[PDB]
């Protein structure tokens, strides 16, 4: 039961990750 | 505890990996060296045991093709007849020494040329340098 | 206008349009450090126990064999096995595979190789961005004691199962297991990499703290700092005079840094060589050339020993060296 | 096998090393006699005597049928180097004894279901006689773990915690007492030889085995399964 | 040990590994005296 | 005060003293350091 | 010499003012290699005035002499020192080139020309000029290649040099038939480096390093001659960096590998490096240990080969994963170790079992006994024994000083030649002194995603 | 023996190669790979707009 | 002949250190090189001169 708790907080940080590197807000120079 | 007899082991030899670990005494004793040169009889014995060993059990493993048992013997118990053969001649005069020192390095040769045979796993040619081995070493036996 | 196959392929490589840049130091990174991350996320999920030390004693270390994040671990190369090669192909099966440890050893050298070619795409992309190639330089430090920790302490002790496991639990064994075995508390090396460590620390927060405190007044008070400052824009943002005459009054003027390349090659150059010594001194450790031994130092006049700080750090160490491993041991010397 | 007794000592160490061929038994050559063949009848010295397992079954507790299984600790399985008696009668009634040398191997395999079962293969004070059709007799199987071996938690027969130390609160733990105490008894087992061919020239024997015998407890916490293991064995009166 | 016709050196023999590590130091005082021009 | 110990500590001085020897010549004379 | 006024370089980053000054860089190359050839007499003569006689050569932190007695110099049927003039021969020599050396280089340095390039074109060069630059590489292969057969012709003609492995125990043997099968040779070339291969550190007969020599005498001397006589080809001129920096940096990656194969090779080779000078290596205590408590057990009445210890595997004998009997215990990882006097025992399915029941020899007990002893484990004080032991033994292993230095300038080296290859392919690109305010390649890049 | 395995751990061959297999796929992928270089290598020289004289290369 | 040859080392000794001393300054020195050129080949002259006589007497000592 809480193996699949641990898994599911991993798999959450991993996919956080890759939507903040992939889908971050883009720097605009001035 | 339940007490057990061993008095006799000491007499077997109990004691040598204990003097080979006392770092007091000097590195001659530790390794042996020492005591060989203090008591010839012990270097003669050797000496003696090592040719008749090269003779019979060298013969018994070319025969039936056993190389690797051949060079371990050739080094197990002869592992100290140059140090013994070094011992024995430094007690001879000048001439007797020189002698014995050209009888020794012939006979180093030949058991050089025999292990060789021996590792590259030739028959006929390991034979010729056995026997040749064995000539060399009753000359150098007979010098001393 | 590129025309071959290898052309545009080399120009597709060597692209500096890429999101991710790729090299050619990352076409070696690239798989290997997927094949590293894949066998690793599988094994911390669902591999079976492993027989680390040889002695038929398997240790349990998935998260599906009863065990949390901190407890799990991937349990190093069995210790019978040694420094041999033992991949997955040399196996009589799966199941012979995962019970000896191979999974360690994989991500080990995968992990090794990877690393390596990061450092070389550092290097790679300086080079194409027109920079300055030292930042590869920089992260030599923790490529080296990666190494060491991995690589160079089982190749002096002779068995990859004296490496680092990877986890938390197994990181916190290896920490003491080095302590009783090597008094790494006491290795010049080691203390020079807490100093570096340390001061690292403190010349962050130091650096941190300064130029925050002479920001230029662009913004009000119902708003960041931070939208304060454009990117792209030209003119500096903080007073280095200020901060300077700060800290020359802080501790005394000849004290502080006036040169801001300067200030920024020390913040450099502190933490690297902190790290660069305390990975050697985990190599030199790793042949048996162990910290300072000042135990039964202090002696007096009629020649009983009086103890010392030393000495209680002594007590704890046998505490810990005689149960490092129960059952592994035949003989009184840990000459391994 | 496939190598005979004189085409291993042809070899050197350096070429063995690494090959699993020291993990093998001798086989004889064409020159060999079927069966007993043509020995004198009379006690001879063994020495050389070794046992080449080939199939490992368990048939776990609550279970009739055996069951194959699948090892997971690499070349370290055969029995080599016994030396012991051999006396042969003039009806044809054989009897062997292993006194010495190399005669235990821990093995570990792991069956259907996925459990790891580990089991002391052994041959220890192994008593049989028959005719050379068949031998049947016993050994003595030791325990698995010695008395000074010490389980995760510091438990064990000749040292170690008598209780469960991580668990202060509950002082007497009538709860856990199946599992604090340890035994390393020992048992007994059962063997079926046989001798398939005898070269009275340099006097080599060879043939194939049967034994049964239990798996582990961990120091008697566990119930212990059944094993079979068949092989070849070579052997040499002298 | 030396010889015995070298016996009376001894004492010069035991300071000269230091001498590169001299020559290093000596390589400083020289940029210093020269002002780091 | 072994003698060995002050010969050795005689020829520690004489080389070390060779080395700033050189660079204090050169620079009282204004030779081309 | 010169100034940041006129030079750009500062005073910490001085020895780059002669990059382009050929006659003041060689005479900083030759007092280089006085300084070098000074250290080698000076630490060979204290030395040689510090050794006693009843002490073995690893007992009293000889690193030099050690090398002189693999040589075949001034050395014993079993490893026993028995003449000590020749190291100081050797040392006397050095010291009194390292003279002659350190003359030339100072002369160079201070009032030889100052750019060779003008008066003695022969040996002038341009950094950019491939054609001389290969001349010097060709010259300079030669010249190691000469080295190399000047080591081959001592093990034939001039007294030989110790055989660990001799018959009847070590002595200054002579390689008569050296080992030079391309088979022979490419296989410890192209070998693994892992447990078991161990790449060229697995050489284990003085016949292969002889074999080798030859081989790596002859390569590089056809070498030499044929970069004499060319110049480097296109594929070469389209991939490499020509530049002195350029060059310095892959002569530090080649010495950084050098260096850490060294290390390798004295932590754990026995041919090359016998145990009668530089002590047991780290697996070979593990194996004395074993076999002499072996020995110890077996005396007081013991069946070794039935023992079974705590763990259910064997205290004494065991199997190794792949047949092999090995020692048992935690020393079943070191199973790979060969040495001189373990190898008698040994058959060809591993150990024997009669032959260490029944013809076990007092020298090798004896050897056995003092590499036990003598682990190579100590701390940074010089005291011998493990990390919770007592102030009693002041010994630290002459194998241990060697890995631990030699892995430290290994590791310093790699880093110098990431640095200088860095700085060379930056500095011949055009960039090395910063970005272009005027000209910013980013700013001409499209924005990324 | 109970099972089979390759048994070549531990040996010392020349890159690990126990079947001329192995040997077979490093020369035949490594010949590819060269042969699609050696093709393109007189185009990508081009793009610098200087012939590979004797003076070619990134030089200081 | 033991005392004749510790003298010959001890005037070698000598000899090195004021060569060692010396050459460095005359180098050093604005047209010092041009001019006291004797004195530094008659010094290199009577070190080599040492040395082989230190060498040649080596051989009686030993
Ligand atoms: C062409 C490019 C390369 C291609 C191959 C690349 C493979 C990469 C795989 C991924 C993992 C990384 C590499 C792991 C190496 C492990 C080496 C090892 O277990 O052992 C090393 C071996 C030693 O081999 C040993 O050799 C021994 C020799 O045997 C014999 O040796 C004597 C022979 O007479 C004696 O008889 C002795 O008793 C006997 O055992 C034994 O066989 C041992 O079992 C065996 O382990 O050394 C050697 O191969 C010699 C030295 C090797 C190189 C240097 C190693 C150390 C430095 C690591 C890298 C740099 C780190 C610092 C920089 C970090 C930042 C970048
Ligand atoms: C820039 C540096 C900034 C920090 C400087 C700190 C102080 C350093 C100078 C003082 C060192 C010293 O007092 O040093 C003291 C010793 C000399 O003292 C003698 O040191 C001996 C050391 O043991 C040696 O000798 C013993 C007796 O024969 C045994 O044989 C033993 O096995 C052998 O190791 C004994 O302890 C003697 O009793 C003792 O008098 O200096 C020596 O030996 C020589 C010292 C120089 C060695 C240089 C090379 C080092 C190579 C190894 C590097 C390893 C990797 C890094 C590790 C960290
Ligand atoms: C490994 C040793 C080493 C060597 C051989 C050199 C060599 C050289 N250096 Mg470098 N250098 C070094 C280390 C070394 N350096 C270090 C550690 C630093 C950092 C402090 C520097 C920093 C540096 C700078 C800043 C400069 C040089 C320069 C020079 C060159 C010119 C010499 C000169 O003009 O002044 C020599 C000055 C003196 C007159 C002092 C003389 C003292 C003598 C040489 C002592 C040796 C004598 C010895 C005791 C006895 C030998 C005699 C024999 C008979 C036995 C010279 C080739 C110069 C250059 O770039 O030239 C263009 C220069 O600008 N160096
Ligand atoms: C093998 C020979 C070698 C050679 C010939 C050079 C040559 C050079 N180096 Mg490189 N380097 C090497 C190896 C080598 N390096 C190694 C192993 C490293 C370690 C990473 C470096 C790191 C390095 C740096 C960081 C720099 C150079 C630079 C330079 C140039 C100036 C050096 C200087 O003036 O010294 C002056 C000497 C000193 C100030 C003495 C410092 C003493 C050290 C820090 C420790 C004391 C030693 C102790 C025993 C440990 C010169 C072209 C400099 C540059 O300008 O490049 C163009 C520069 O910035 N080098
Ligand atoms: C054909 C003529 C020629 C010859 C014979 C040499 C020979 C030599 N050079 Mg090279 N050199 C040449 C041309 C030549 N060079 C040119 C034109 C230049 C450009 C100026 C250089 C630049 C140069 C430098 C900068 C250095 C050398 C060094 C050396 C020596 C290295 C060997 C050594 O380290 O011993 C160890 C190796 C051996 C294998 C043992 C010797 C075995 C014998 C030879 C057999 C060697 C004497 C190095 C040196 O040692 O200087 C004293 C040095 O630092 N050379
Ligand atoms: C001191 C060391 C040395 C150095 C620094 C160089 C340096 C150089 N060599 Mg020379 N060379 C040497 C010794 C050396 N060589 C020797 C001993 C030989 C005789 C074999 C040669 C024969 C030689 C040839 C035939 C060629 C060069 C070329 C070159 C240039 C290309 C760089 C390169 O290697 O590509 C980087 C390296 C590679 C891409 C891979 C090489 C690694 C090999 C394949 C490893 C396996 C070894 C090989 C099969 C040999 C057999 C092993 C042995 C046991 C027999 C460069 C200037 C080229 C050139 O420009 O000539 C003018 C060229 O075509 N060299
Ligand atoms: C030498 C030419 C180099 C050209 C340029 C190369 C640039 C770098 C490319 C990438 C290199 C890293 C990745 C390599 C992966 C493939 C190799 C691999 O895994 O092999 C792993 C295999 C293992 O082979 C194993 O062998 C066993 C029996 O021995 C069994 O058969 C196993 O099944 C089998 O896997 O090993 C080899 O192939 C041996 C490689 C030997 C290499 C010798 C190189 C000699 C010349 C260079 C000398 C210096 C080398 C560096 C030393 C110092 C290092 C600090
Ligand atoms: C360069 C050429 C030699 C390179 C290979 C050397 C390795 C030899 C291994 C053993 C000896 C073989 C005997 C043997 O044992 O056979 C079997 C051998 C397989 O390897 P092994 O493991 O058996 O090698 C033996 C050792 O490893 C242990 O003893 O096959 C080969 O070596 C093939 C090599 C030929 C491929 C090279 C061809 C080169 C010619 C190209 C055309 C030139 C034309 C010029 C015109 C002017
Ligand atoms: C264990 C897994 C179980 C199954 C999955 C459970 C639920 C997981 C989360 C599901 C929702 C994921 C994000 C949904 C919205 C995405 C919008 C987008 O990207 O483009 C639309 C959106 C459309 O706008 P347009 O392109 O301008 O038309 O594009 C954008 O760029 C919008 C800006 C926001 C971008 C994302 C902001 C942060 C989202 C949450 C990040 C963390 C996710 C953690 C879970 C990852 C997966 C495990
Ligand atoms: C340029 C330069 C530099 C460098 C320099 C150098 C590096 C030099 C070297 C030099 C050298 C490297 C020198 C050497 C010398 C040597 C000598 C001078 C020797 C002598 C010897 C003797 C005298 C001996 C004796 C004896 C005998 C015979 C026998 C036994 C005893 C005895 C030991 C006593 C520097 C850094 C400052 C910086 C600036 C520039
Ligand atoms: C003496 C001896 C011997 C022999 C040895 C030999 C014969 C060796 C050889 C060796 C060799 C023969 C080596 C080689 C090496 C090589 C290398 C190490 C290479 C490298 C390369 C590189 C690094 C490259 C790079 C690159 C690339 C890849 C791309 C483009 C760019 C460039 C070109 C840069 C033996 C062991 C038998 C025994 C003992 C003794
Ligand atoms: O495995 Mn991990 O830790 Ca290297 O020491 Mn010996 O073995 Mn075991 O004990 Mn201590
Ligand atoms: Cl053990
Ligand atoms: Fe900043």
């Amino acid at each position: 039961m809480e193996a699949l708790v641990y898994t599911f907080l991993l798999v959450g940080t991993l996919g956080i990750i890759f939507f903040a590197i992939f889908f971050r807000e883009p720097p605009r120079i001035v | 505890l339940d007490l057990f007899d061993d008095r006799k082991a000491r007499q077997a030899g109990f004691d040598i990996i204990y003097e080979a670990r006392d770092l007091d005494l000097p590195q001659g004793v530790r390794d042996g060296l020492a005591q060989a040169r203090e008591n010839l009889d012990v270097a003669k014995a050797r000496i003696k045991e090592a040719e008749k060993r090269i003779d019979a059990d060298l013969d018994a493993y070319i025969a039936k093709a056993y190389w690797t048992e051949g060079r371990n013997e050739l080094r197990r118990q002869v592992g100290t007849l140059r140090f013994d053969l070094n011992a024995v001649a430094d007690t001879l005069p000048k001439a007797a020494k020189k002698e014995a020192q050209a009888a020794k390095n012939e006979f180093l040769a030949a058991v050089e040329a025999l292990d060789l045979q021996l590792r590259k796993k030739n028959g006929d040619k390991a034979a010729a340098a056995l026997a040749d081995t064995k000539a060399k070493l009753d000359a150098v036996i007979a010098k001393l | 206008e590129s025309t071959s196959l290898w052309a545009r392929f080399c120009e597709w490589v060597t692209s500096t349009e890429n999101r991710l840049y790729i090299g050619w130091f990352g076409v070696l990174m690239i798989p290997t450090l997927l094949t590293a991350t894949s066998v690793f996320i599988i094994a911390f999920i669902a591999a079976p126990p492993v027989d680390i030390d040889g002695i038929r004693e398997p240790v349990s270390g998935s998260l599906l064999y009863g065990n949390n994040i901190i407890t799990g671990a991937i349990i190093p190369t069995s210790n019978a096995i040694g420094l041999h090669f033992y991949p997955i192909w040399e196996a009589a099966s799966l199941d012979e595979w995962l019970y000896n440890g191979g999974p360690y050893q994989l991500i080990v050298c995968h992990f090794f190789l990877g690393v390596c070619s990061y450092m070389g795409r550092e290097w790679e992309l300086s080079f194409r961005l027109g920079m300055r190639p030292w930042i590869a330089v920089a992260y030599s430090a923790p490529v080296a004691a990666a190494t060491a920790v991995f690589i160079i302490y089982p190749l002096g002790q002779g068995s990859f199962s004296d490496g680092m496991p990877l986890g938390i639990s197994g990181t916190f064994n290896f920490m003491i297991v080095f302590q009783a075995e090597h008094n790494i508390l006491m290795h010049p090396f080691h203390m020079l990499g807490v100093a570096g460590v340390f001061g690292g620390s403190l010349f962050s927060a130091m650096h941190g703290s300064l130029v925050t405190s002479s920001l230029i007044r662009e913004t009000t008070e119902n708003e960041s700092a931070n939208e304060g400052y454009k990117f792209g824009q030209e003119e500096e943002t903080y007073n280095i005079v200020a901060a300077h005459g700060y800290f020359g009054r802080l501790i005394f003027q000849y004290a502080s840094f006036n040169n801001s390349r300067s200030l920024h090659f020390f913040l450099a150059a502190w933490p690297v060589v902190g790290i660069w010594f305390t990975a050697l001194g985990i190599s030199t450790m790793a042949f048996n050339l162990n910290g300072f031994n000042f135990n039964q130092s202090v002696v007096d006049s009629q020649g009983r020993v009086i103890n010392t700080w030393a000495d209680i750090i002594n007590r704890a160490n046998l505490g810990m060296e005689v149960m490092h491993e129960r059952n592994a041991h035949n003989f009184p010397l840990d000459l391994a | 096998g496939n190598f005979t007794f004189d085409e291993l000592q042809a070899k050197s160490y350096l070429e063995v090393k690494g090959s699993t061929l020291a993990n093998q038994c001798p086989i004889l050559g064409a020159d060999a006699q079927q069966g007993l063949g043509d020995v004198k009848p009379g006690t001879f010295q063994l020495d050389k005597f070794c046992m080449e397992p080939s199939s490992f079954k368990v048939k776990m507790p609550g279970s009739k049928e055996f069951e194959p299984s699948t090892l997971l600790t690499r070349n370290t399985y055969s029995l080599d180097q016994m030396t012991g008696s051999v006396t042969v009668k003039g009806d044809g009634s054989v009897a062997l004894k292993q006194q010495d040398g190399i005669d235990f191997a821990p093995v570990t395999v792991k069956i259907r279901g996925g459990e790891m079962v580990p089991f002391m293969f052994t041959v220890k004070n192994l008593n049989i006689e028959g005719k050379a059709d068949g031998l049947t007799g016993d050994f003595t199987v030791p325990s698995y773990r010695g008395a000074t071996f010490m389980d995760p938690q510091g438990r064990g027969a000749a040292s170690g915690w008598e209780y469960v130390k991580g668990l202060a609160a509950a002082g007497a733990q009538e709860e856990l007492a199946a599992e604090n105490v340890k035994s390393a008894a020992a048992t007994v087992g059962e063997a079926a030889f046989a001798i398939a061919s005898t070269d009275a020239a340099t006097g080599e024997i060879a043939g194939v085995f049967v034994t049964r015998q239990l798996a582990d407890d961990d120091l008697g916490s566990k119930d212990p399964a059944t094993i079979e293991i068949e092989g070849i064995w070579y052997g040499q009166l002298s | 040990k030396l010889p015995e016709a070298y016996a009376p050196f001894d004492p010069i023999v035991d300071v000269l590994p230091v001498i590169p590590v001299l020559f290093l130091l000596l390589a400083l005082v020289w940029q210093a005296s020269v002002s780091f021009r | 005060m072994n003698l060995e110990i002050v010969l050795q500590l005689t020829a520690l001085l004489f080389i070390v003293a060779a080395g700033p020897l050189v660079i204090v010549l050169l620079s009282s004379r204004g030779g081309n350091l | 010499g010169r100034d940041q006024e006129s030079t750009g370089f500062a005073w910490w980053a001085g020895n780059a003012r002669l990059i382009n000054l050929s006659g003041k860089l060689l005479g900083a190359h030759v007092a280089h290699a006085g300084l070098i050839v000074f250290w080698a007499g000076a630490m060979n003569l204290f030395e040689v005035a510090h050794f006693v006689p009843e002490k073995p050569m690893y007992e009293q932190g000889l690193i030099l002499l050690p090398h002189l007695a693999t040589l075949g110099y001034g050395v014993g049927p079993g490893g026993e020192v028995i003449d000590t003039y020749p190291y100081f021969v050797s040392g006397v020599l050095h010291l009194i080139s390292s003279a002659v050396l350190g003359f030339g280089g100072v002369y160079h340095s201070l009032v030889g020309p100052e750019t060779l390039e003008e008066s003695f074109p022969f040996f002038g060069y341009v950094w950019k000029d491939k054609n001389k630059m290969t001349t010097i590489l060709g010259i300079h292969l030669i010249v190691l290649g000469l080295g190399a057969w000047l080591l081959v012709w001592k093990a034939m003609y001039f007294g030989g040099i110790y055989d660990t492995w001799a018959p009847g125990g070590g002595d200054v043997r002579i390689i008569t038939n050296p080992t030079v099968s391309p088979g022979v040779i490419f296989g410890y070339l192209f070998r693994s480096p892992f447990g078991g291969d161990g790449w060229i550190v697995s050489v284990d007969n003085m016949e292969d390093v002889i074999g080798g020599h030859i081989w790596i005498g002859t390569l590089c001397i056809f070498g030499g001659i044929w970069h004499i006589l060319t110049k480097p080809w296109a594929w070469a001129r389209r991939a490499f960096v020509w530049s002195g920096e350029a060059y310095l940096s892959y002569s530090l990656g080649a010495i950084s590998i050098m260096g850490f194969t060294a290390c390798c090779m004295a932590w754990f080779n026995t041919t090359a490096y016998p145990s009668e000078f530089y002590g047991p290596t780290g697996p070979e205590a593990s194996q004395s240990q074993t076999f002499t408590f072996l020995v110890r057990d077996q005396r007081l009445g013991a069946n070794v080969a039935s023992a079974q210890g705590p763990t259910g595997l064997g205290k004494y004998l065991m199997r190794s994963p792949t047949g092999e009997i090995i020692f048992g215990g935690e020393t079943m990882r070191f199973w790979d170790f060969r040495g001189p006097w373990l190898e008698p025992l040994r058959g060809p399915n591993g150990l024997d079992l009669n032959k260490l029941k029944n013809d076990i020899q007092p020298w090798q007990e004896r050897r056995a006994a003092e590499y036990m002893t003598h682990a190579p484990l100590g701390s940074l004080n010089s005291v011998g024994g493990v990390a919770t032991e007592i102030n009693a033994v002041n010994y630290v292993s002459p194998r241990s000083w060697l890995a631990t230095s030699h892995f430290c300038l290994g590791f310093f080296f790699f880093v110098g030649h990431l640095w200088h290859a860095g700085r060379a392919r930056a500095a011949a690109a055009g960039f090395e002194k910063g970005i272009d305010r005027d000209n910013e390649p980013v700013l001409s890049m499209r924005p990324l995603d | 023996l109970v099972d089979d395995r390759l048994a070549g751990e531990g040996t010392g061959k020349i890159l690990g190669i126990n079947d001329p297999s192995l040997f077979w796929a490093i020369t035949i992928v490594f010949t590819i790979v060269w042969g699609v270089f050696y093709v393109s290598t007189r185009e990508i020289d081009a793009a610098s707009d200087r012939e590979n004289d004797d003076d070619f290369g990134l030089t200081l | 002949m033991l005392l004749i040859f510790q003298l010959a080392l001890f005037a070698f000794i000598v000899v090195s250190f004021l060569l060692v001393v010396g050459v460095p300054v005359v180098l050093a020195t604005p047209e010092g090189w041009a001019e006291n050129k004797g004195t530094v080949f008659s010094g290199i002259g009577i070190w080599f001169l040492l040395v082989f006589l230190v060498g040649i007497l080596n051989s009686f000592v030993v």
